[PDB]
């Protein structure tokens, strides 16, 4: 019934020293029924990464919409969109559906190509921006993720340390949520290299 | 929840998952869904956890009083009917119960009774109860034979819970196995689904859809 | 299950170094109608306890009779009724708390929020809350209804924790209570200017003050306020 | 319509050690967005080396604890001052809870102590009496924030030994009382940061063969 | 009533000339001189305040206009046409950019939007 | 309608769909083909609310047939599935949404690969080795999880499909009157007339 | 949320806490609730966070265009009128509850706006879940002819009352001071009375703790030459 | 809310309390419910604050545009514009407005516009939640052609009682006097009117 | 319904209208709402006619049995019996009763018992649907230790206004005078009180 | 449960009752015997709410068995049916009524006649040549109206019963997993093990 918890799933994003990390589980379900273990919730437009939890049809629709918009942006601006600008675009796009919203929990992550500054941001389904320094959480195990992140996180982690922190934050949060899990992906993002790691986890 | 029990040549296999949820929140992964009524009788837990625990524990007290008075082991038929008659008195009050009363006696042999909070009492050879019951049934129905060995029967029960644990979001954690004989039940261990899944995937070649 | 008809609003209270203070206005409201202006909602029990009651007035009067009956009953076959075996604030509270929880458990509550303020035999301050649900809690400051939202913040600036109680005098505590009552009169639509205040001190005993009024009110600034935005005249 | 139930917030945490047990709980009591008390004890010494807390609706919580303490007293009268073992206490509490099956105590009960072999024991109850011996159990408002952290840091879930890469699990080494208290404090500090109903103070009751000891710690008051 | 001129008033002549555009450029030619120079660390735009009368307060007539905090405009030709273009240019900087991206448009894109408005007046009915 | 199954094997996609059409109390038909050929190498099965199912399926069919004529070219199964998903995603926020779940079984002639796409009425698309809609998956997925291999032949896929249908016929309360099975491969679409 | 506005001698000050919540969960511990409508017109929002931010940007945008059109600095009454008529049109469905304050050529102003479009004038105002705690402080200590320093003290004390006593409010105090004939000074994190204490333990994991299935480089760069 | 308008010899006086509540919380204790739609045409507002403000603002706009074209409008004209808005939008409004004005030709006039959007010209009008408690008092004590001082006392005593019994009313008693002499604002504080 | 009881120098006077309605239909226009529970203890009834009659009949029984054993009951005792019935059966009653009586020791006393079943001893009390409209009037015009003639005028004028504004009230104004001299019934007709 | 049929022929009563037991989503059993022998020559089939059906049937059985022992005498089918009707008529105004419909097939040894009684959960008794409960009659009565004769043999009754079951299996949406058929005659009660 509740659109934001029909399909399930989670996204978490963290900042580190000269790097950001964004991670998601791979589950798509119809309530109790597990349907897909390959439903990736993180996308990227140039160097800007977008995670989206919530109703899966809207996750797909918004990805296609932001691909659409960032492609036109690039053609006109003659440059790739930045995380700060994209965050405003996500907010604008969600709020234009104020009284008929996409049932999603988007999470932006990336590094500004000019300043080199790590950036993350979260949104509610309606466009309100949460621009946290430390971490952003989203999905059906957001409480669990808040608990994990709040204790596990420390500032200025190196890329390979940040990987361990965000992975453990995701995994253990997902294992306390019926509608999350079935695999996981972690993106470690640096100014000019991005590493994508699929995690091994319990498949129940 | 996923609980099953089936009759076979060597007695009864009882297999259950271990997950308990409150909505989407996984409250516990270490729940005991097999109630050890007494050394000879087992009951499964589905629906209301308290209702199953309380009344199947109470159950063991009634059986103990029976065999003290009658100087004889209570039958699985009489056993299951004490429970079904009890819950039937409460019908409408809102008890939530779906259980298999499992036992092996001289006069009856291996017997399983599905007992219900609606007052249903069904004798049968294979029963599966819970949110993941349909997944377990599939594995059971396609692989079940009366002439299964105790080893293969135990694995079939384990594998059928694994099938449900994987697909059903409200099932998982670990698998508890029991083997019921005439001289009593025998516990066959707690098996973490996480470790069991990968083990079964490799050794069996199943779950090719899943990347390991 | 009922609905409250004639109601009393906030009861506020706090601990200080030698005892407790409790206050409540003299209004018995009938919905938005300010029906009864001479209602005493602080009811003393003996010389060591004051029970402050908000919510349904008919249930308050019932509770008032229970406490009156309790004193009578305690005196029966009790040579030390006015000494070692006199009623303590803790005895009176636990009794009410039992009744409140029993009544909510029968789905027929006494529609009240109660604060029992007093001083024990050993001189210890007693201040504890109980309501229609049988919920109980203690704190250096306690307040019911609107008092909880507006009085507590002000009273907590004086006694923010247990260690502030010995540092707080009766003059400072009373001043804070009286100011809180003014704030409630400004902002609670079901309050009156007239109130009663009770002090239970371990040295000077029970001081019960009737017919107090909210004074030193600020209203002069209202003359300058015009319209709701653009209006100048 | 009259609603006999309420939510007094609060969060409790029981952890069973090797030869000890801790039952912790925040001291904040609330209704809706208001604080009733910054220090309202929630975990209680019930005698016979048993500690108890019934978190949720405080009136039912207080009623249950009161009735259990009473049951301990009458167990002594009826059975020649015999010590009530933690397992026996647990079964007794089930019957207290299930006694009100159709008008439940709206609480999540946890007790802690030592079993008859002297090992650490924690038991966890649902509102209607289904119970279970557990090693680790958070209850109440911020339970969802605390349990995943405990799965990771107590049971070493999802943690593997470096170099093996997922092949060898981190071994389940026993935690000392000092180590457990660190995890309890950090659990509540984290819960306080991210949950509005958690804060003010943390009171921990530690149970050993020597008896019941108390430790108090400040929490953020916002 | 109704705007019954739903057809183009600017059309290609046999020689391939768009007359109304050429004539508009002729009007620009008659207009007062304005210029722009780009430096390494800035840009300058300038023009003469041709006062129509000495009684007129030429400070109230702004030939140089702020479009965004980082963009300015000057013109040559018909002043009233410029004034309404500045109004539209300011609004379009918000409606088609700032309200979407939370930042002011880059010079080239705002210019592109102004150009689009001027193109439409060259083809619309 | 009720049960629709799909399985992608080595070199083909197999769709199995129930034949029953029940309107309340009576089974009005026991030979209903719940599928439409969208293009020579793309088949779509469907299940959902009465009327909407066929209306939607034929609407999609017409659109793909139009595209095929205009461009003189067959769209890839992926392209068709994306088009279908968008129509359903558009539909879910309409005045009256299409209550239709579909499986799209196609053979990509460019990549020489079979492809099975599962899309529900919300526009939830997933590419799968095997899929279902409604309660069908609850009975069949445990069998498919166990037996499925990506290198299965068409004949092995049909045998695994029979086992799935047998389990459905045993444990489902509803009589769905068997299934029509169709195979989509490089040569096109054909019906298995004996099942 | 706790937000307040306090008039003083030569201007007006607004303040706010920095806690934003989704239910009982704290989403952001250092949220910025003080929003700019124009350089010297600021407002603080409570209720639906997206609506407060969205409605202030829209009016702020139209205020800027109006300012450019009229060659005049924007007025608070214009922001007020544009906000209320917008909110009234949507009949409370835009859940924006605002305290609008600012200085302009007319003088210093302080208004509140409710979601249905009703506005109020005052010398001291409070909005949000901690408005009662804050108003208690304002009613206890407010007086006529406050100085700049007194108004900042009163405003922040009122926010503190909300921070400590209201569960919906917490963390830090943001302040913005708008004085006549001066630039408005935005004081982000004016008070910081809720820094988290050092944890008992470091939870930095040993490298290689997490089990990994696959690694790969993601191509964020464009299609390359040659 | 307690509001009233009373005609007298020299013109008309509008009176009002200053309490605005959200449930039992007094959201504003110094509200100005006497609002100006024209120089000498004012109104008392009761009901939804959003609605009555929106209505009053629209009326003020209409009378301002009326004045630019046709000169000063009559009080009847102002009441008609109020009525038109209240009547035509009765399904979406909760507004109880008393319109009071001073012409030189017609002198002091009072029109009341209740929830339905009807218009009633009266010698005096009372409205708002607190008015219920003073129907008896006002009917017994009102006289036509009172003096300014008598009318101020009548309004002060009336609203004093309305405030005393109505929890939704309170604060200060604001008044606006409309005569040929001009527009005079009056305010009366609790310490003054409570002892009456 | 409009009912009131007023203490004065020589004792107490109960007053009431005579209208009983079923919706907008006046089922009885000459109702007697002043009812006798003892020689010099009477009551005014408002709310459910069935309930208040049932209550009054039970009270009369209780005071009759009280008198047989313990002699004449006090007005306080009568009010207590009323309260006991109203409070304990609050879930099933809709009764608003004013109790008035005359002792020689205590003289005139008035107790009001509203819906909840609380008791309030007052110098005078007003109740019923029509009472809302005369809170202002009665508060301004009541004095303690009035004469019989003044109290009759006060009640007559008060209920006249209550009747004027309340559609649920009307008919004749009945009054019962309780003093040492005895029990006197008074009636006042529309032509008399409407012109006041 | 679902379908229970009854037919009284020349010298016997035949009761056919479905074997399926469905609890929501799954068919838990496909061999359930929905009947109890009340006395040697009286059989009662039953269908209704879960638990109530068997509880009621066994309660009746116990009472008739008690009567049989006390009097050393078998009650006539009419007497048993009247007793059963009264219990259901008593039940319908109880706190929680038995939601049970029954057919009572008996052979009266005194009159040498087969007798079929249809009683619903309200206590609505009717003696019939053939009867049913629920939706069973909707599909079968048109066939029974056509073919039935009072002088039919047991074998002809079974053939007409097969035709009724075939029509049910064709047009009913639910899979009731066939029927157990029992015959009540002068020699007592016996089950037709192949049907
Ligand atoms: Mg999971
Ligand atoms: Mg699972
Ligand atoms: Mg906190
Ligand atoms: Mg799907
Ligand atoms: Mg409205
Ligand atoms: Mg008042």
């Amino acid at each position: 019934s509740d659109p934001s918890s029909i399909n399930g799933g989670i996204v978490v994003a963290m900042t580190g020293k000269d790097c950001v990390a964004i991670a998601c589980d791979l589950r798509l379900g119809s309530q109790s029924l597990g349907v897909s273990n390959k439903f990736e919730k993180i996308f990227h437009y140039g160097h800007v990464f977008l995670g989206i939890t919530g109703l899966a049809t809207d996750v797909t629709t918004l990805n296609e919409m932001f691909r659409y918009k960032t492609n036109l942006y690039k053609l006109k601006e003659e440059r790739a969109i930045e995380p700060e600008t994209f965050t405003q675009l996500v907010s604008s796009s969600l709020y234009e559906r104020r009284f008929g919203p996409y049932f999603v929990g988007p999470v932006v992550a990336g590094i500004n190509s000019k300043s080199g500054k790590p950036f993350i941001a979260g949104f509610d389904l309606i466009g309100c921006i949460d621009e946290a320094k430390d971490f952003i959480v989203s999905g059906t195990a957001s409480d669990q993720l808040f608990g994990m992140c709040e204790s596990l996180y420390e500032p200025n982690l190196e890329p390979e340390d940040l990987f361990e922190t965000i992975s453990q934050a995701l995994l253990n949060a997902a294992d306390r949520d019926a509608l999350s899990g079935w695999g996981a992906v972690v993106y470690i993002i640096k100014k000019d290299e991005v590493v994508k790691r699929y995690l091994k986890m319990r498949q129940d | 929840t996923t609980t099953l029990a089936f009759r076979f040549q060597g007695g009864i296999i009882v297999a259950v998952d271990s997950r308990a949820t409150a909505g989407n929140w996984v409250a516990s992964q270490t729940v005991k869904k097999v109630i050890e009524i007494n050394p000879f009788l087992l009951g499964t837990m589905a629906g209301g956890a308290a209702d199953c625990q309380f009344w199947e524990t109470w159950l063991g007290s009634q059986f103990r009083l029976h065999e003290l008075r009658e100087k004889e082991r209570i039958s699985v038929a009489a056993a299951s009917k004490i429970l079904s008659n009890l819950v039937y008195q409460y019908k409408g009050a809102g008890l939530s119960m779906g259980t298999m009363i499992c036992g092996y006696t001289r006069k009856e042999g291996p017997t399983i009774y599905y007992v219900d909070s609606d007052g249903t009492r069904l004798k049968g050879d294979i029963f599966c109860v819970g949110s993941g019951q349909t997944f377990a049934y599939g594995v059971l129905d396609s692989n079940y034979k009366w002439d299964l060995s105790v080893e293969d029967a135990l694995y079939l029960g384990k594998r059928s819970i694994l099938a449900a644990a994987h697909r059903d979001a409200y099932s998982g954690g670990s698998v508890n196995l029991y083997h019921v004989t005439e001289d009593g039940w025998i516990y066959h261990g707690n098996h973490d689904v996480g470790e069991l899944f990968w083990k079964v995937k490799e050794e069996e070649g199943s779950f090719n859809n899943v990347i390991g | 299950t009922q609905q409250p008809i004639v109601t009393g609003t906030s009861v506020i209270s706090m601990k200080y170094d030698n005892g407790v203070i409790i206050a409540a206005d003299n209004l018995g409201s009938y919905g938005s109608l300010l029906r009864f202006n001479g209602v005493e909602r602080l009811i003393p029990v003996g010389d060591n306890t004051v029970v402050g009651i908000s919510g349904d007035i008919s249930d308050m009067q019932h509770i008032e009779r229970l406490l009156k009956d309790l004193v009578t009953e305690n005196a029966y076959d009790n040579p030390l009724a006015d000494a070692e075996e006199a009623l303590e604030p803790s005895y009176i509270f636990e009794y009410l708390a039992t009744v409140m929880y029993q009544r909510r458990s029968k789905m027929n509550p006494l529609w009240n929020a109660i604060i029992v303020a007093g001083v024990q035999s050993n001189g210890d301050q007693f201040l504890r809350y109980v309501n229609l649900l049988g919920v109980t809690y203690s704190s250096p400051t306690l307040a019911t209804g609107f008092g909880a939202h507006m009085a507590n913040p002000l009273l907590r600036k004086v006694v923010d924790r247990e260690s502030d109680i010995p540092k707080t005098t009766v003059q400072v505590a009373e001043e804070a209570i009286v100011n809180a009552m003014r704030v409630l009169y400004y902002r609670d639509a079901r309050s009156s200017r007239n109130f009663s205040l009770a002090i239970i001190d371990k040295n000077t005993g029970l001081t019960f003050k009737k017919n107090l009024q909210v004074e030193n009110m600020k209203w002069d600034f209202a003359k300058d306020i015009k319209g709701y935005g653009t209006q100048k005249i | 319509q009259f609603n006999p139930y309420g939510d007094n917030g609060g969060t409790i945490l029981g952890i069973a050690g090797e030869d000890f047990a801790v039952l912790a709980g925040d001291t904040r009591n609330i209704t809706d967005y208001s604080i009733n008390s910054r220090y309202e004890p929630k975990v209680f010494d019930c005698g016979d080396n048993i500690v108890m807390s019934a978190n949720g609706f405080a009136a039912d919580g207080d009623a249950l604890v009161k009735r259990f303490k009473n049951s301990v007293k009458w167990y002594h009268f009826d059975h020649n001052d015999k010590k009530l073992s933690i397992n026996s206490a647990a079964r007794n509490i089930q019957h207290l809870l299930y006694g009100k099956r159709f008008f439940p105590y709206y609480v999540h009960t946890i007790i802690a102590g030592l079993d008859e072999d002297g090992k650490g024991a924690v038991y966890s109850f649902d509102p209607v009496g289904s119970y279970e011996r557990e090693q680790c159990r958070a209850g109440g408002a911020a339970a969802s924030l605390i349990m995943p952290f405990l799965d990771n840091q107590v049971n070493f879930k999802n943690q593997y030994e470096p170099g093996t890469n997922g092949k060898v699990k981190k071994p389940l080494k026993y935690l000392s009382v000092e180590e457990v208290i660190k995890l309890v404090r950090d659990s509540f500090t984290s819960a306080t940061e991210r949950h509005i109903q958690v804060g003010d103070g943390l009171e921990i009751l530690i149970v050993t063969k020597d008896g019941v000891r108390k430790e108090f710690y400040e929490l953020k008051r916002d | 009533m109704t705007d019954r001129y739903s057809f183009s008033l600017t059309t290609f002549s046999p020689s391939g000339k768009l007359g109304q555009i050429d004539y508009a450029l002729t009007a620009v030619k008659q207009g007062v001189t304005s210029l722009g120079i780009k430096a390494t660390n800035g840009v300058v735009i300038a023009t003469e305040k041709k006062s129509s009368s000495p009684l007129a307060m030429s400070e109230t007539l702004s030939k140089v206009s702020l479009l965004t905090p980082d963009i300015g405009a000057v013109y040559s030709g018909m002043g009233p046409d410029y004034r309404v273009l500045v109004d539209k240019s300011r609004k379009v900087a918000h409606t088609s950019y700032k309200r979407i991206y939370g930042e002011y448009p880059p010079t080239k894109l705002l210019v592109s939007e102004v150009a689009k408005i001027m193109q439409e007046a060259t083809q619309s009915g | 309608m009720d049960i629709i199954l799909g399985i992608r094997v080595q070199d083909s996609v197999i769709l199995a769909s129930s034949k029953a059409v029940t309107r309340g109390i009576s089974v009005l038909k026991d030979s209903d083909d719940k599928t439409r050929q969208l293009s020579p190498h793309t088949l779509m099965s469907f299940a959902g609310e009465a009327g909407d199912t066929v209306q939607f399926a034929e609407y999609i069919q017409a659109n793909i047939q139009l595209y095929s004529i205009r461009e003189d070219y067959e769209l890839s199964p992926q392209a068709v599935s994306s088009f279908v998903r968008q129509e359903l995603a558009k539909s879910i926020r309409s005045r009256r949404p299409y209550q239709v779940n579909v499986l799209i079984g196609g053979y990509d002639k460019k990549k020489n690969k079979p492809e099975l796409y599962q899309i529900d009425y919300l526009g939830t698309k997933v590419e799968l080795p095997y899929g279902a809609h409604g309660y069908s998956g609850f009975y069949t997925f445990s069998l498919l999880d166990h037996h499925y291999r990506p290198d299965m032949t068409t004949e092995e896929g049909l045998d695994l499909l029979k086992l799935c249908v047998q389990e459905l016929e045993k444990r489902m309360p509803m009589d769905f009157k068997g299934v029509i099975v169709k195979i989509v491969d490089k040569d096109g679409i054909r019906q298995v007339d004996d099942f | 949320t706790t937000i307040v506005g306090v008039k003083f001698n030569n201007g007006v000050v607004i303040a706010a806490d920095t806690r934003s919540t989704q239910g009982p969960i704290v989403a952001d511990k250092n949220c910025a609730k003080l929003h700019r409508i124009s350089p010297k017109i600021w407002c603080a929002g409570a209720g639906t966070a997206a609506d407060t931010e969205a409605v202030t940007q829209l009016i702020g945008s139209n205020i800027e265009l109006h300012s450019l059109y009229t060659s005049r600095e924007p007025r608070v009454v214009s922001a007020l009128q544009m906000l209320k008529q917008h909110l009234f049109k949507y009949q409370g469905h835009i859940g924006a509850y605002l305290i609008v304050a600012g200085v302009d050529p007319t003088g210093s102003h302080l208004f509140s706006i409710h979601a249905h479009g009703s506005t109020d004038v005052g010398y001291y105002l409070s909005l949000g879940s901690g408005s009662l705690a804050a108003m208690a402080v304002l009613e206890s200590h407010w007086k006529q002819d406050l100085t700049k320093e007194e108004a900042i003290k009163l405003a922040s004390d009122a926010i503190q009352a909300g921070i400590w006593n209201d569960l919906g409010s917490g963390s830090n105090v943001d302040v913005c001071v708008m004085e006549i004939g001066k630039d408005a000074e935005y004081l982000r994190n004016y008070l910081t009375p809720n820094v988290r204490e050092e944890k008992q333990k470091s939870y930095k994991f040993p490298r290689g703790t997490t089990a990994v299935l696959k690694e790969s480089i993601v191509n964020i760069c464009d299609i390359q030459e040659e | 809310t307690s509001i009233m308008a009373v005609t007298f010899k020299d013109g008309v006086i509008l009176g009002a309390d200053s309490r605005t509540t959200t449930g039992a919380y007094i959201a504003n204790r110094v509200t100005d419910k006497l609002t100006r739609v024209h120089d000498k045409i004012w109104c008392c507002r009761s009901g939804s604050a959003a609605d009555t403000q929106a209505i009053a603002d629209i009326v003020q706009y209409h009378l301002e545009l009326y004045t630019s074209q046709y000169g000063t409008p009559s009080t009847e004209t102002a009441a008609s514009v109020f009525k038109e808005l209240c009547y035509e939008n009765k399904d979406n409004l909760t507004a109880g407005i008393i319109v009071a004005g001073y012409d030189d030709k017609n002198k002091g006039e009072v029109y009341t516009i209740p929830l339905g959007g009807s218009v009633h010209k009266l010698p005096y009008a009372i409205a708002g939640s607190g008015s219920t408690f003073i129907y008896g008092y006002c009917d017994k004590n009102f006289r036509e052609n009172m003096s300014k001082e008598e009318t101020v006392d009548f309004i002060k005593h009336s609203l004093s009682q309305a405030i005393k019994w109505d929890g939704s009313s309170g604060g200060v008693i604001r008044m606006v006097v409309l005569t040929a002499a001009g527009v005079e604002r009056l305010i009366f504080y609790p310490d003054e009117y409570e002892q009456l």
